[PDB]
RNA sequence: CUUAUGACCUGGGCUACACACGUGCUACAAUGGACAGAACAAAGGGCAGCGAAACCGCGAGGUUAAGCCAAUCCCACAAAUCUGUUCUCAGUUCGGAUCGCAGUCUGCAACUCGACUGCGUGAAGCUGGAAUCGCUAGUAAUCGCGGAUCAGCAUGCCGCG
């Protein structure tokens, strides 16, 4: 997208900031691979579902301006 | 002329109070500065050991020597005899003004230079610069220029330990 | 030279400057619109006063080590996160998005 | 010193573009450069450029 | 000759590509259905307790806690107690 | 076959890639490249559809919006061509992939997985081995344009000069 913002879900958006309002938890099963990266999402650890499974994967202050589609291996090959 | 002058009348009496020697005797200085060329085109191309042959006495007019490998070594495909690079040896009044060239023209046209390698000092007092291009000073002529080959230097100083030669090269000016 | 690479000193004054890395056909011009050199002199022939101009506008931009920096950072920077076009540039296969039976030759 | 071997050695007077004149003894007599250690930036102190270019994004939220 | 047999036995992890019959074996916290691998660094199994490393990517290691390279970790929030179900 | 081989949802995949094959375009240049000037079509399409002019963006476009249910208005200023200017035979002022950054649109959403600009980068290739394929006159080749299909997407296929 260009100007719109960058693009969230709102069942993302209402759990991160459940997350974010006390204290660091447990990971989070999202199936949001669409949504995009937010700076307030640093340090906090969801799980991508990457067509058979959830896939747990780390959020750092270099992986922002992403989207979470680039952490999805969805075809393994050898 | 002007380095020596520099030298003698500001660089030395600077270093002597910064590191307390009992006299000017014990204060350093540097003394040589040889240039290896090291070519090993002789094992493919007799005719590429003529340029730098040639090339490396317009840089300082001392002419290089040849210089003969003296092992034979099948694995480069050498006998030995068989010269391989020249040899630039320089020591006294226009080696200080071969620096004057170094420093203050030649350095810029290294097209990526930045702070140069630090610790490159063999534990003594000496130093090496890692020169891979020799289109360094307004002599080199591109058209002129057929062989690609850069140049190694080598820094021969008296210093006795080795951390004030780190900073003899700072009062020189050497860029780190 | 002041990308400290040459230019060719026979060829015109956009295309000789094209050769420097970083600058292409369209940042020559709009350095030559600052500078106001009508574009077609032998570049063996000029007045540094005219080129001292064509040096402080290179001076302004992101031109020899620097543009060969920050795209090679960005490559540093991407596959050390992960990040799968990453991986892309990782393995040896394209990148922007192309099929894979197909030639692909660009790598392997 | 050997004759007919070394070339000769004249007192050079090195000119830089930005004015920088300097004085050695080489073969050739004169030297023009364009930049010179005077005229390059990293020897004046931090270069301006590239000192404040070489910044990582901010994460960029502005838009 | 059954050293041999040894020998020719390789190509059962040749019914390791194209899927295996894999229950969630790996309890990750009370959590199910999460991509975990089992660690080749050591053997994860029920002697000492088996902790999950959130790598950068490409699964999840079951490190096998005392393990030299489960220790050394830079990053330790990356560990995860993990359950072998 | 049937509380599943049926139905519903998310997300993945149909786009994988060590490698061969057909089938298509863009090229390897001087009958070309670049810039400027001048002039010339046929057919089709348009109601939540076309969108002029206008302004702003380097631009892709944005903005508002006349007019048009149409031989009225819009798509749409055709390209090759012609005439100048410059280029001078080399992996280059040909090549344009591959790739980075910066953008625009549509749409819930462009990561896998869209198109198109803007900047950069500039490889492979300098008429292709044995062998093969098309074509009897507006055809051969060549250059653009329209439409189905579609929110979106064509080097595809139809159709047009």
């Amino acid at each position: 997208s260009l100007k719109k913002g960058p693009f969230v879900d709102g069942h993302l958006m209402t759990k991160i900031e459940k997350l974010n309002e006390t204290d660091k938890k447990q990971v989070v099963k999202t199936w949001s691979r669409r949504s995009t990266i937010f700076p307030q999402f640093i340090g906090h650890t969801i799980a991508v579902y990457d067509g058979r499974k959830h896939v747990p994967v780390f959020i750092s202050e270099d992986m922002v301006g992403h989207k979470l589609g680039e952490f999805a291996p969805t075809r393994t090959y050898k | 002329n002007r380095l020596k002058e520099k030298y003698n009348k500001e660089i030395a009496p600077a270093l002597m109070t910064k590191f307390n020697y009992d006299s000017v005797m014990q204060v350093p200085k540097i003394e040589k500065i040889v240039i290896n060329m090291g070519v090993g085109d002789a094992v493919q191309n007799a005719k590429a050991i003529d340029s730098a042959v040639e090339e490396l006495t317009f840089i300082a007019g001392q002419k290089p020597v040849v210089t003969r490998a003296k092992k034979s070594i099948a694995g480069f495909r050498l006998r030995e005899g068989m010269p391989i690079g020249a040899k630039v040896t320089l020591r006294g009044e226009r080696m200080y003004d071969f620096l004057d060239k170094l420093i203050s023209v030649s350095l810029p046209r290294v097209r990526d230079f930045r702070g140069v390698s630090k610790k490159s000092f063999d534990g003594r007092g000496n130093y090496t610069l890692g020169i891979k291009e020799q289109l360094i000073f307004p002599e080199i002529d591109y058209d002129k220029v057929t062989k690609v080959r850069g140049m190694d230097i080598v820094i021969v100083t008296t210093a006795n330990t080795d951390e004030e030669a780190r900073e003899l090269l700072t009062q020189v000016g050497m860029p780190f | 030279r002041i990308a400290g690479v040459d230019i060719p000193r026979d060829k015109r004054v956009v295309i000789s400057l094209t050769y420097i890395f970083g600058i292409g056909r369209t940042t020559a011009q709009q350095v030559l619109k600052e500078a106001g050199v009508s574009e077609d002199t032998r570049v063996r022939d000029l007045t540094e006063e005219e080129l001292g101009k064509i040096r402080d506008i290179i001076d302004k931009l992101k031109v020899e080590g620097d543009l060969r920096r920050e795209v090679s950072l960005n490559i540093k920077r991407l596959i050390e996160i992960g990040s799968y076009r990453g991986i892309r540039h990782r393995r040896g296969l394209p990148v922007r998005g192309q099929n894979s039976k197909n030639n692909a030759r660009t790598r392997k | 010193m050997k004759a007919g071997i070394h070339p000769n050695f004249k007192k050079a007077t090195v000119k830089c573009a930005c004015g920088n004149e300097f004085e050695t003894g080489s073969v050739k007599e004169e030297v023009r450069v364009e930049i010179c250690s005077e005229c390059h930036p990293f020897y004046t102190g931090r270069q301006k450029f590239a000192s404040a270019d070489g910044r990582v994004d901010r994460f960029n939220k502005k838009y | 000759e059954q050293e041999k047999i040894v020998q020719e036995v390789t190509g059962e992890p040749k019914p390791y590509p194209q899927g295996r019959k894999r229950e969630a074996g790996v309890r990750v916290k009370g959590i199910d259905n999460l991509l975990v691998r089992l660690s080749k660094c050591c053997n994860p199994v029920p002697g000492d307790d088996i902790v999950g490393f959130i790598t950068k990517g490409r699964g999840v290691s079951v490190h096998r806690e005392d393990c030299p390279n489960v220790k050394t970790n830079e990053a330790q929030e990356r560990l995860i107690p993990v359950e072998w179900e």
